């Protein structure tokens, strides 16, 4: 549609200097090609007629240099068209990914990661790869249409039937093909993205797949998805071939129609010398108009096939306006005021029915409850990951959402129930998200989390590569690096969402001194009361209510 | 290298041969108009040119339909076999290659190769037949000058042959740079709650941009390469035409005009053909990795052919030692020797990082021991059939993965035939998951999200336990499963471990770094530093050393 | 002469499929009457002017390739 095409022009705005340069070289290339056939024809006349070595040598000389200029000009416009294709592609890819990170956490429950990656990797090429092909044909045909019409204007009376016959036929019938060609392109992109998720699941969780011997089942599932894509390719190609067949029949019909009308005006007085030469000009300009219309329609269909990419890029996240507070000192007093919450992707099931607890610096507060009670959902609200549907959450008597995004997550940190690491060095996992951090601070955090014992034994020590999602570490070793990642930030408020569960008996007793400094605010989440004996305040949660 | 590409297309030569006869017939009808028609004075020209135009349009319509249909089969076949070859590789293959890197190769590299093959093959055949027709006309004009043209023609191959190697290595770097960027994107998108929590959104975006910059550097060289290639083919073609004209002029044989008028056309076909070779080399570089997967021999031993009708759960380790291939010089396990017997529960206890989960990996035949041997019912694990072995041996991982489908499909995952709901319900009841699954609004039909993000922390182990029980397994492995379970589920677990009559059909390996459930085990093994330091019953271990240093 | 290729062979193909350019009657004459006269009288000067425009276009594009990187 025109809206998406206009949006791309706004995105293609920085690249205009490359486009105008391409147009100038295109004109210069076609400017030469109308001069070479004169000299080549002159060579034929000299060779077959009265031969003359000097005229022959002069004729082939001018033929070479005009051909050299056109070849030189044509080479560099192909080059700049190809380059400006990649600039559009990379800018499109960078802007799309940067927009996804800004979305709310409810967005990533509605979508699959393998579909987003496939859409980012595939739909972006479909939206840019048409540039070096469509633009060259569209501009070259447009120039030649004007040039050929100039010759026919010397036979003006027959020209006024040129613009009346073929023009209304193609413009009206094109909308039927354009509407349906765009539809199948969208189906193809969705089907290939749907097939991409199969590879994402099979490869991402292979050790579970191989544990049950289900590799051949996954291959059968993928081949079923490929078959659904094959039938969509056939429909796209079969209908285009049929559409191409109709036009040339239609082109031939207009041809006979004019030749008959060409001979009808013959009786009214324009000689056959004009008509014989005119019909060649009539033939070519009719073909170029058909090509000009076809390329323009194809250009719009390709842009419209990637409609979902535009919808992702301009999607405003369902988040409150960014905060600005960033005090130089923070006491760390957190309190709930009748907080009620329901997940945005599934309302009508309230997870929290109302909470009114408060946290104080230097006092360890314990939260206990069975599975599904809502303990981790409370921790998410502490970190401003989700907004409560009722009540409010305050930090130092100010709303949690009013604090700056970068500032807040440096004062309030947490350790997840099942920690996730990233591919990289141990010193990168630790001090994750910090713009600058010295190695003495990192080692201090490792010692505080009792991680220095096993980090020393690694192949490169603190610089050893952690596998994908932490797959190259033990479960307890993963848990310790997650604790160090929080301690390295010197937090004011610390949340422990069952972090001690995966650690052995010795470490679960060693890491009981969270409040030794006396300035931090500590919240510990546990499943059973046999873990929080020295907690200063104990909260019991069941069915979303505190007892 | 080129033969490796066209080798796949050779499986369907019959369809292409039918395409070849149609295009040459369509070409003959198209060239018939200039040869036979005068467009002067008349009806004779009009009718035959109208009929031949329709015949050309119909013939090329059928030819294109066969071509597009055949290309679709080749694309789907190639993409299916690449994915099938990936899953045959060893477990170490998926640590050397990230999940975002592999998926880019299967999804995009394969589709680029077939897309490249689709456009060039039809264009190559079309110009080949017209070039031959143009050559035949030139033979009529002059036998001597055609031989001169043909003799000097191989000299034009030299320069595109040099550019071709530039395209290969240039395309390989572009493909692997896109794979690196894909890994960065999918790793961040799969962990957004952690990225959001640590405010690293702009840190991920910057890490993504460093990969696009590498692509941008290569794309600049691609644009220059195109212009160089476009300059050389056009300029070289001009010299071939001009050189013959100089010879023709030096030979004045007054009929040279009919040879020249078509020589100027033959060079235009050669100019197009010389542009095909650089993109053929590009396709070779654009598919190095996918063809590397297709012919790489996996590190695993082949699956054996043993499927006993009835099997006993007698599992015995014999001097087993193991070291991960990432650090083959550091042994993770040292001289393990213990036996599992039907009807008995063995508890494996040790500190974090002692190697307990590594023991479970060996038993599931994910890795091969570097020393000793491991036997199931007196036979090595590789001797059993792959699907048969993973029905007798089932396990619950330390953090079980849950696929994005319905709960009934997750419980019955990997089974050869779909069980009835009566079997699934029984398995869910036995694992305790029925207490909460029945409370869901859609019950067993509820779709779960990626990696089981919808389920609570402790409920995921209950669903994974049901998945293992439904196999009617002979060996059951419980890796840290019982920690997060409810009181109701814990009663069910200790009921199935120590009370249920179906115990005698099973041998159980219980792994937990806590004393929560190991008191009732028939045997306890203490693992530290990759070796078993102490072994015996609960009372025997108490008398061995005072307070055991692990419970007081 | 017989035109075995198309009248505009560069536009004969789009992707892997043919286009509607063929010599249904013949190849149009694209040499205007003014130009052919100009190509023999004062013809030698037009070649120099044509080449100079190419050289100026090359020099201008290279500068834009420099500016657009710094911008
Ligand atoms: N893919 C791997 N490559 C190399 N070494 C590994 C890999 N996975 C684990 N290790 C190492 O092997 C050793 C044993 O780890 P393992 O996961 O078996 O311990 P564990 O006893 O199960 O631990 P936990 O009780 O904490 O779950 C550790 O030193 C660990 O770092
Ligand atoms: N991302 C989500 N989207 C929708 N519902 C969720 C999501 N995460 C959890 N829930 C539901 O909300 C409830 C919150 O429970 P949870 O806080 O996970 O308990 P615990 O932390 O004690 O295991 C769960 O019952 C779960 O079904
Ligand atoms: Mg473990
Ligand atoms: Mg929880």
């Amino acid at each position: 549609n025109k809206v998406l095409m206009w949006r791309l022009l706004k995105l293609s705005r920085p690249d205009l200097p490359l486009l105008v340069a391409a147009f100038f070289f295109l004109v210069l290339a076609v400017l030469g090609e109308t001069l070479i056939p004169h000299y080549s024809g002159r060579v034929i006349d000299i060779l077959g007629g009265d031969f003359d070595p000097h005229a022959f040598a002069s004729a082939i000389f001018f033929m070479c240099l005009f051909s050299f200029g056109s070849s030189l000009s044509a080479g560099c416009r192909g080059g700049c068209f190809t380059y400006t294709m990649s600039r559009i592609n990379l800018r499109i890819r960078e802007q799309l990914f940067s927009s996804l990170l800004r979305q709310d956490l409810g967005f990533f429950q509605e979508t699959k990661t393998g579909e987003l990656n496939s859409r980012l990797s595939s739909d972006t090429t479909l939206m840019s790869n048409w540039l070096p092909l469509n633009a060259n044909v569209l501009l070259r045909s447009l120039v030649k249409v004007v040039g050929l019409y100039g010759f026919m204007l010397s036979i003006s009376p027959r020209l006024t039937l040129l613009s009346l016959l073929h023009m209304p036929f193609t413009i009206a019938a094109e909308k039927v093909y354009n509407t349906r060609h765009q539809e199948v392109l969208r189906e193809i992109q969705d089907a290939v993205a749907r097939a991409g998720q199969v590879v994402r699941e099979a490869v991402g969780g292979l050790q579970t797949v191989r544990s049950f011997g289900a590799e051949e089942h996954e291959v059968c599932r993928y081949k079923e998805a490929l078959e659904q894509c094959r039938q969509l390719y056939w429909r796209r190609d079969l209908e285009r071939a049929l559409y191409l067949l109709v036009r040339r029949v239609l082109h031939l019909g207009v041809q006979m129609l004019m030749l008959s009308c060409g001979l009808q005006q013959m009786q009214d007085g324009l000689t056959q010398g004009s008509l014989l030469s005119f019909m060649i000009y009539q033939e070519s300009v009719g073909s170029y108009v058909q090509t000009l219309v076809y390329i323009y329609g194809d250009m719009l269909s390709n842009v419209g096939a990637a409609e979902k990419v535009f919808s992702y890029m301009d999607r405003q996240p369902n988040l409150p306006s960014p905060g600005t507070l960033a005090p130089t000192t923070l006491q760390g007093v957190v309190k709930f005021q009748d907080v009620s919450f329901a997940y945005p992707n599934r309302p009508d099931r309230p997870v929290l029915k109302g909470l009114t607890f408060t946290l104080r610096p230097g006092e360890v507060t314990a939260l206990v409850g069975p599975n599904g009670s809502g303990k981790s959902t409370v921790a998410a609200l502490l970190q401003n990951l989700y907004q409560p549907t009722g009540g409010q959450v305050l930090l130092d008597e100010k709303p949690i959402s009013q604090y700056e995004h970068c500032y807040l997550h440096s004062q309030v940190v947490s350790v997840g129930q099942e920690p996730v690491l990233f591919s990289g060095s141990v010193r990168n996992n630790i001090a994750y998200g910090l713009q600058s951090c010295e190695d003495d601070k990192v080692m201090a955090a490792a010692q505080a989390a009792h991680a220095d014992d096993f980090i020393q034994e690694m192949e490169h020590g603190i610089y050893t590569d952690v596998g994908e999602k932490g797959s190259q570490l033990a479960a307890g070793q993963k848990q310790r690096l997650a604790i160090a990642r929080a301690l390295v930030r010197d937090p004011r408020v610390l949340i422990l969402d069952e972090a001690t569960s995966a650690l052995d008996v010795q470490c679960e007793q060693a890491l009981q001194d969270w409040n030794s400094r006396g300035d931090r605010t500590v919240l510990v989440i546990a499943h059973r009361l046999q873990t929080v004996q020295r907690a200063h305040q104990i909260l019991v949660l069941q069915e979303g209510k505190l007892q | 290298p080129v033969r490796r590409l066209l080798g796949c297309l050779g499986s369907e030569t019959r369809r292409l041969s039918l395409f070849l006869v149609l295009v040459v017939l369509s070409s003959l009808g198209e060239m018939a108009i200039p040869f036979f028609t005068g467009r002067l004075t008349f009806t004779r020209n009009l009718t035959l040119m109208s009929i031949l135009t329709i015949a050309s349009a119909v013939l090329e319509f059928v030819g294109d339909g066969i071509y597009n249909n055949t290309m679709g089969h080749v694309h789907s076949h190639l993409q299916g076999e690449v994915f099938g070859a990936v899953l045959r590789q060893e477990t170490e293959f998926f640590q050397q290659n990230q999940t975002g890197n592999i998926m880019s190769r299967v999804t995009e590299d394969t589709s680029t190769l077939s897309d490249s093959l689709s456009e060039n093959l039809s264009l190559f055949l079309w110009y080949l037949v017209r070039g031959l027709c143009l050559l035949g006309i030139m033979l009529w004009g002059s036998v001597s000058l055609t031989m001169v043209t043909l003799i000097t023609l191989p000299l034009l191959f030299l320069l595109p042959k040099k550019v071709g190697k530039w395209y290969q290595l240039l395309e390989v770097q572009v493909r692997e740079s896109l794979a690196k960027s894909s890994q960065v994107a999918i790793e961040a998108l799969s962990a957004m709650p952690t990225v959001r929590s640590f405010a690293n959104e702009e840190g991920e975006a910057q890490k993504f941009r460093e990969k696009l910059q590498e692509i941008k550097t290569l794309n600049q060289k691609e644009a220059v390469a195109y212009a160089v290639n476009s300059w050389t083919t056009s300029i070289s073609g001009m010299l071939l035409k001009v050189g013959i004209l100089y010879i023709g002029g030096q030979l004045v044989s007054g009929n040279l005009v009919t040879f020249v008028l078509y020589q100027m056309q033959f060079t235009q076909a050669v100019e197009v053909l010389l542009s095909i070779y650089p993109r053929v080399q590009k396709a070779v570089g654009s598919s190095e990795k996918i063809f590397e997967y297709l012919d790489r021999t996996p590190r695993c031993p082949p699956s054996g052919l043993l499927t006993p009708l009835h099997l006993e759960g007698l599992v015995q380790f014999q001097d087993v030692s193991f070291a991960y291939p990432n650090r083959p010089d550091v042994l993770v396990l040292q001289g393990l020797t213990f036996t599992l017997r039907p009807g008995e529960v063995t508890a494996l206890v040790g500190p974090n990082g002692s190697g307990k989960s590594t023991v479970a990996a060996l038993l599931q035949n994910l890795y091969q021991p570097t020393g000793g041997q491991l036997l199931l019912d007196g036979k090595p694990l590789p001797q059993y059939e792959h699907r048969y072995l993973h029905r007798q041996v089932a396990a619950v991982g330390q953090e079980p993965q849950v696929f994005g489908r319905s709960l009934q499909e997750n419980i019955a995952y990997g089974l050869t035939q779909k069980p009835t709901m009566e079997e699934i319900t029984a398995a869910a009841v036995k694992s305790g998951a029925h207490s909460f699954i029945s409370g869901l609004p859609q019950g067993y039909d509820t779709e779960v999200d990626e990696a089981g993000s919808q389920l609570s922390g402790g409920q995921r182990q209950a669903v994974a336990l049901a998945r293992a029980l439904i196999r009617k397994p002979c060996v059951l492995i419980l890796d840290d499963a019982t920690s997060a379970l409810d009181a109701n589920s814990q009663l069910q677990v200790e009921q199935l471990l120590y009370e249920s009559p179906e115990r005698y059909s099973r041998s159980v390996l219980l792994i937990t770094q806590h004393l929560s459930l190991v008191e009732q085990a028939d045997h306890i093994l203490f693992l530290e530093g990759g070796a078993i330091r102490e072994g015996g019953t609960h009372q025997q271990l108490m008398e061995k050393k005072g307070c055991y240093w692990a419970m007081v | 002469a017989i035109r075995i290729l198309g009248c505009d062979p560069e536009l004969r193909f789009h992707h892997g499929h043919a286009l509607n350019i063929r010599g249904l009657f013949g190849c149009p004459k694209t040499t205007p009457k003014g130009i052919v006269f100009l190509l023999e009288r004062y013809g030698g000067a037009t070649l120099m002017l044509y080449l100079l425009m190419i050289l100026l276009s090359l020099m201008l594009t290279a500068l834009m390739l420099y500016v657009i990187e710094d911008l």
